[PDB]
């Protein structure tokens, strides 16, 4: 996506979470925003010494490196469930004689 | 719970924040290099301003994690460029007096000139002005000229700031619980929290004061050869016994010998190596210069060069519109960017400068993988050390000739490579005692051993006894020879360049075991040899985050610095010149001075 989503001076609109107290879970979107605390010290939601905020901004340039270069990823999810099922693959539809 | 699991969320965050940051101060200083305007000018200093001020920040929330609860190496190490506090130390008015220092001492540097003795009107700057004058100059006045007039306008009215300079430095290795100013230099080589690997900060004086014995008698023979030569234009100052003129080391400061080689030339009737009519023939562009050399690091297994490295590039400066530094420098930036700010003319050490420019950014992509306070080079000498044995390969006439620059047809025999050492050796041999001679001073000086009157007294009087030279005009203890140089008025690492001659060819000498290849060791080539780059690999992703000596193991197989790579690698030259100084005499006396008699 470098030549989309990267521009001049940088673009903080794609932010990731760096710290959570745990591990997600499969299929799990958490979108909390509360301040994350890593030792015992009381944050209330003000930030200072073992208290960060999780939410990080991507680094987005076009002269970063190939390998740091922001990757647009679509991801499906295939499951087969007790519904009568819809989505198939084309079709074919040759010639008649 | 524990304070480990804080210490690592606190650096977790902290490469994120600082690599934004550092990235944008460094990406600011290239478009300041590149382009000279007001824009980039001011960019520089607000980048470069928010980037340093992020440490200071990130400083104090540093000191409030011990080191003692911390089990993990990887961690503590993290942590100890963090726990200094720079400048925070010292006093509000040594702080900012400090910078001003610095500042004042870099501007005299740029600015100071020498005005011509027989034309008053016209001035030149030292550098490139006196720095080229005095390459080619083979006039004994006209040397002294600018040699001694330039210490006394620069080494006397840079004598008060260079005071300050040793007094405000102190005062913060004292805040750093530091025996001393010069033992901060020392602490690079530190090397602590592994069992038997520990590298002490008052070892390196031990170190370096025990290799420098051994090069002595390499040294000794290279410095006869080279009085014998110019003994026979001024026999009056210049005894057989005695010392050389410290104005006729071929440049300012005599650090490399190299301007020398003309009239030091062995054989003048045999041709000399030179790929500067080879590639005009050729006709080959800096475009095709950097490819070539790609190529050069693909055969020993290293990746090659991202798309927007060799697109990034800047091969010359476009006029004076848009001007911009020609001196060769390797920037590393971040996020994968690297970037090489060079002026590519065709000649032979340009070729052999594009692998020394592209060594630091080849190993820069080793351990980019690292940490951002854990990328670096193990030391401040492994810097150059790498990217110098990727310029030695390429100088060998095996190398040469693969890929077509000099003729197949080429006779290679003694008289053909003997004058290609004395070469190397000027700019090799040449450097290790001026480095040794003016790195000891500055701990001497530092460590207070030396009184503020001895400070020229016992800078002569150790210079006759290392590199052998004699000042023409004695001087006071209100000139400073130092202030004068590059390295010690930008406050820089001088003792990087006595290291790097022995790291580079420890190397030099391990990796041509890993490609199998026999005879003298100038003659090796490790192009086409893929087993050498896979050991050189290991150690080179290492970066910083290991300590030295185990780093330097897993290469050479050695726990410190040894000289016997430079004897190996110099000892065909060794045996030639013992032959050439039976007639003469080998060494020097620290007796002898030109205006005593």
């Amino acid at each position: 996506s470098n030549n989309l989503d990267s521009k001049v001076g940088g673009n903080y609109n794609y932010r990731y979470r760096l710290f959570r107290k745990s591990n997600l879970k499969p299929f799990e979107r958490d979108i909390s925003t509360e301040i994350y605390q890593a030792g015992s010290t009381p944050c209330n939601g003000v930030q200072g010494f073992n208290c960060y905020f999780p939410l990080q901004s991507y680094g987005f340039q076009p002269t970063n490196g190939v390998g740091y270069q922001p990757y647009r990823v679509v991801v499906l999810s295939f499951e087969l469930l007790h519904a009568p099922a819809t989505v198939c693959g084309p079709k074919k539809s040759t010639n008649l004689v | 719970s524990t304070i480990e699991e804080q210490a690592k969320t606190f650096l977790d965050k902290f490469n994120h924040e600082a690599e934004d940051l550092f990235y944008q101060s460094s990406l600011a200083s290239w478009n300041y290099n590149t382009n000279i305007t007001e824009e980039n000018v001011q960019n520089m200093n607000n980048a470069g301003d928010k980037w340093s001020a992020f440490l200071k920040e990130q400083s104090t929330l540093a000191q409030m994690y011990p080191l003692q609860e911390i089990q993990n190496l990887t961690v503590k190490l993290q942590l100890q460029a963090l726990q200094q506090n720079g400048s925070s130390v010292l006093s509000e008015d040594k702080s900012k007096r400090l910078n001003t220092i610095l500042n004042t001492m870099s501007t005299i540097y740029s600015t100071g000139k020498v005005c011509n003795p027989d034309n008053p009107q016209e001035c030149l700057l030292l550098e490139p002005g006196l720095n080229e004058i005095m390459a080619n100059s083979l006039d004994y006045n006209e040397r002294l000229w600018a040699w001694e007039s330039w210490r006394s306008e620069v080494g006397k009215q840079l004598r008060p700031l260079y005071e300050e300079y040793v007094v405000l430095k102190n005062e913060m290795a004292r805040a750093n619980h530091y025996e001393d100013y010069g033992d901060y230099w020392r602490g690079d080589y530190e090397v602590n929290g592994v069992d038997g690997y520990d590298y002490s900060r008052g070892q390196l004086i031990e170190d370096v004061e025990h290799t420098f014995e051994e090069i002595k008698p390499l040294y000794e023979h290279l410095h006869a050869y080279v009085r014998a030569k110019l003994m026979n234009a001024y026999p009056s100052y210049i005894s057989p016994i005695g010392c050389l003129p410290a104005h006729l080391l071929g440049d300012m400061w005599g650090r490399f010998w190299t301007n020398l080689y003309s009239l030091t030339v062995p054989f003048g009737q045999k041709p000399n190596i030179d790929v500067t009519d080879a590639m005009v023939d050729q006709a080959w562009d800096a475009q095709r210069i950097f490819k070539e050399a790609e190529k050069f690091f693909v055969s020993v297994g290293l990746p090659n060069m991202t798309q927007g490295f060799w697109e990034n590039s800047m091969l010359t400066d476009p006029g004076n519109v848009q001007k911009a530094v020609c001196h060769p420098t390797a920037w590393d930036l971040g996020k994968g960017d690297f970037r090489i700010l060079m002026c590519t003319k065709v000649t032979m050490d340009d070729f052999l400068t594009a692998h020394h420019e592209m060594g630091h950014i080849q190993y820069d992509m080793a351990y980019a993988a690292q940490p951002f306070l854990l990328r670096n080079g193990a030391n401040e000498g492994f810097h150059e050390a790498v990217g110098e044995i990727m310029s030695l390969s390429a100088a060998t006439p095996k190398h040469l000739k693969s890929i077509g620059l000099l003729s197949p047809d080429f006779q290679e025999d003694n008289e053909t490579e003997i004058n290609f050492l004395l070469k190397q050796a000027l700019t090799i041999v040449g450097t290790l005692p001026f480095t040794y001679m003016l790195e000891k001073w500055r701990w001497m000086v530092f460590k207070g051993e030396i009184p503020k009157d001895q400070w020229m007294k016992k800078w002569w009087e150790m210079k006759r006894e290392i590199v052998g030279v004699v000042e023409p005009v004695p001087h006071d203890e209100t000139y400073c020879d130092p202030a004068s140089l590059f390295h010690v008025s930008n406050d820089y690492s001088f003792i990087r360049y006595y290291t790097r001659t022995l790291y580079q060819f420890q190397f030099q000498e391990a990796l041509c075991q890993a490609a199998k290849h026999e005879g003298p060791l100038h003659k090796c080539d490790i192009s086409n040899s893929t087993e050498a780059g896979q050991k050189l690999f290991n150690m080179l992703r290492l970066g910083k985050s290991e300590p030295w000596t185990l780093a330097l193991e897993n290469v050479v197989g050695a726990k410190n610095m040894n000289v016997r790579p430079l004897l190996n690698y110099f000892e065909p030259l060794f045996t030639w010149l013992k032959d050439q100084n039976k007639n003469s005499f080998v060494g020097w006396s620290t007796d002898w001075s030109p205006y005593a008699d």
